[PDB]
């Protein structure tokens, strides 16, 4: 528990201590992408405290020392399942939002490669498929996250939607976002336009971009979406995945491509696969190369004690034996200090 | 007291259950009646006489002490090496225990040996287990860990573990199916 709530000042001195997020910040920065269980925990406790951990701190150091002139660097959070990669990415996202970046947040790329009821064909490229529902969902979330920059940022092209409808150069990007959201059929095209405009304009210093992609491994993997003829679909055919891959290239500058691997929800991957190559494959690793891998490991004893104290103070651990040292040791063993395992255990304990 | 067959062999004669019972009652009365040495000499002619084995502690090439043990459960066999001083880390088949046994039940089974003698976080463990399912493997590792930890716990602790059942090999194994019946005990639905 820290009196430090600004996401920039805290450092190693605050490592192992909590960091609070206000309700307004939670609503604006994080309308999506937070782990479902952490969302439930926030709902229950009425508070959103994230422990400051070495991975998040190191990523913050890198983003503070980032030279916007250099080509945008790729950071890749990897680690055993439930090590907190997603929440570390969220912590860095909050830090960037407070530093007033433009947060292009992909809550989970896995959702975009599986279980799609509505899979239409792209009008802009007949060889690509649309995912209008997910496109619209992400567009709404992105609008909520970046409303303030949305009006200020302008488009620099002519974007036809229908044979008669289009958006004209100089129109605010909010026009594109509204078109995509209200008109679901155009959600994929709107997402592509948004990505392209942000990528081009970030090199023009109009703002500092943060492409924060959770479950990045999905883009260069396989998909469980089958064509009308029951034909398997590769990721590139999906315009969303194609545009996101384009964004994932360091060719541009003025921002950082932060991403997190996430075996959970992955497709055709063994349970224990957690290393970057194991989770990405040849294509994905080559595409992301060069990149900075950051290891997120289970709680060290100090962090584990801090989290246990947090739960105790919130009164979450109701079991009469939880406060005892024996109970603490039993939790430590049964969770091997793993964040997700400890949270799940304490849920019913 | 010797058995009726032993008495029969002594007497090269055939006896009866009640004969043996009467003789034993008489011998009991003799014993209780402050039988002296001149009597105990005779009495003893009819008297017939009637703890966990701690494994040795070895030392690795680096000199750290450890104990090795083995344990079988159903069709799973586990070999466990427990170090004298450790931080509680457990590596099963080269995989950390929380990743090998994603089931809270199995992790509880792994905890039970160490937790009982209150040594959690004190010993590191390396297990190699093969055969059987997840639960059988967890049980086998539990047995092997308990047997190894016996060497590093005191004698009272060892006896307490035995009385707690940590050290006894579960003899329950799958019963063979019998011909003419559905399962080991399930019989075909009778048709009156
Ligand atoms: N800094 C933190 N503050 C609060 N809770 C945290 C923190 N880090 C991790 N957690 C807890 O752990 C979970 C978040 O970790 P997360 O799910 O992001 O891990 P991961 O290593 O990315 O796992 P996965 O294999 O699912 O990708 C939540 O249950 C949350 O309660
Ligand atoms: N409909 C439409 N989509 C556009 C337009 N400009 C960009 N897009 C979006 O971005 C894609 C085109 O991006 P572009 O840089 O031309 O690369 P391409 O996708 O490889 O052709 C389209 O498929 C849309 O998703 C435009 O003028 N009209
Ligand atoms: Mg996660």
């Amino acid at each position: 528990r820290t009196n430090e709530n600004d996401p920039a000042k805290h450092g190693d001195q605050h490592e192992g201590q909590h960091y609070n997020i206000s309700p307004q910040d939670l609503e604006t920065v994080f309308p999506h992408g937070l782990p479902p269980r952490f969302v439930m925990q926030v709902k229950t406790f009425s508070e959103a405290c994230l422990m400051v951990r070495k991975p998040a701190l190191e990523l913050l150091h890198y983003l503070k020392n980032t030279s916007f002139a250099y080509p945008a660097i790729r950071y890749l959070l990897y680690g055993e399942k439930g090590t907190g990669k997603t929440l570390s990415l969220c912590h860095v996202i909050h830090f960037c939002a407070k530093q007033d970046w433009l947060i292009l947040h992909i809550p989970d790329a896995h959702l975009w490669v599986k279980n799609c009821r509505d899979l239409l064909q792209s009008s802009y490229n007949k060889q690509r498929f649309d995912q209008p529902l997910e496109a619209s969902t992400w567009l709404k979330n992105f609008k909520t996250t970046n409303e303030r920059f949305l009006n200020q940022i302008k488009v620099q092209e002519k974007y036809v939607w229908n044979k008669r409808e289009s958006t004209e150069k100089g129109s605010p990007l909010g026009e594109v976002v509204e078109q995509g959201i209200t008109r679901v059929r155009n959600a994929t095209d709107a997402v592509g336009i948004v990505l392209k405009e942000l990528k081009r304009q970030s090199s023009l210093g109009m703002f500092h971009l943060l492409v924060a992609v959770d479950g990045i491994n999905a883009l260069w993997g396989r998909t469980t979406l089958k064509r009308e003829d029951k034909s398997p679909i590769a990721p590139e055919e999906l315009a969303l995945v194609h545009n996101l891959r384009k964004m994932m290239k360091n060719d541009w500058h003025g921002g950082a491509i932060v991403s997190a691997l996430s075996q959970t929800g992955s497709l055709f991957k063994p349970r224990k696969a957690y290393l970057p190559q194991e989770l990405l494959g040849k294509e994905g690793f080559d595409a992301l190369d060069p990149f900075i891998p950051i290891l997120v490991s289970n709680y060290n004893p100090k962090e584990f004690e801090s989290c246990i104290q947090y739960y105790l103070e919130n009164n979450w651990l109701q079991h009469e034996k939880a406060p005892t040292e024996e109970g603490k040791k039993e939790l430590l063993f049964l969770s091997n200090a793993n964040p997700s395992l400890l949270e799940r255990h304490c849920a019913y304990l | 007291w010797l058995i009726k067959e032993e008495l029969e062999e002594m007497l090269v004669e055939k006896l009866s259950d009640l004969d043996y019972m009467q003789f034993i009652r008489l011998l009991e009365k003799l014993l209780t009646s402050q039988c002296g040495a001149a009597e105990e000499e005779f009495v003893q002619r009819f008297r017939r006489s009637v703890k966990q084995l701690i494994e040795p502690v070895q030392y690795d090439e680096q000199g750290m002490a450890f104990s090795k043990s083995e344990g079988k459960r159903k069709t799973a066999k586990a070999e466990a090496i427990v170090y004298k001083h450790g931080s509680g880390r457990i590596k099963v088949n080269g995989i950390d225990y929380q990743l090998y046994f994603p089931i809270t039940q199995d992790r509880e089974q792994l905890m039970f040996p160490f937790h009982f003698v209150d040594r959690l976080g004190k010993h590191d463990v390396t297990c190699t287990v093969s055969g059987g399912g997840r639960s059988a493997q967890a049980g086998a590792i539990r047995l092997a860990m308990a047997k190894a930890l016996c060497s590093f716990v005191t004698e009272d602790e060892v006896e307490w573990m035995r009385q707690a059942g940590l050290l006894t090999t579960d003899p329950r194994v799958r019963e063979r199916k019998k011909p003419g019946q559905e399962g080991a005990r399930r019989k075909f639905t009778w048709k009156k």
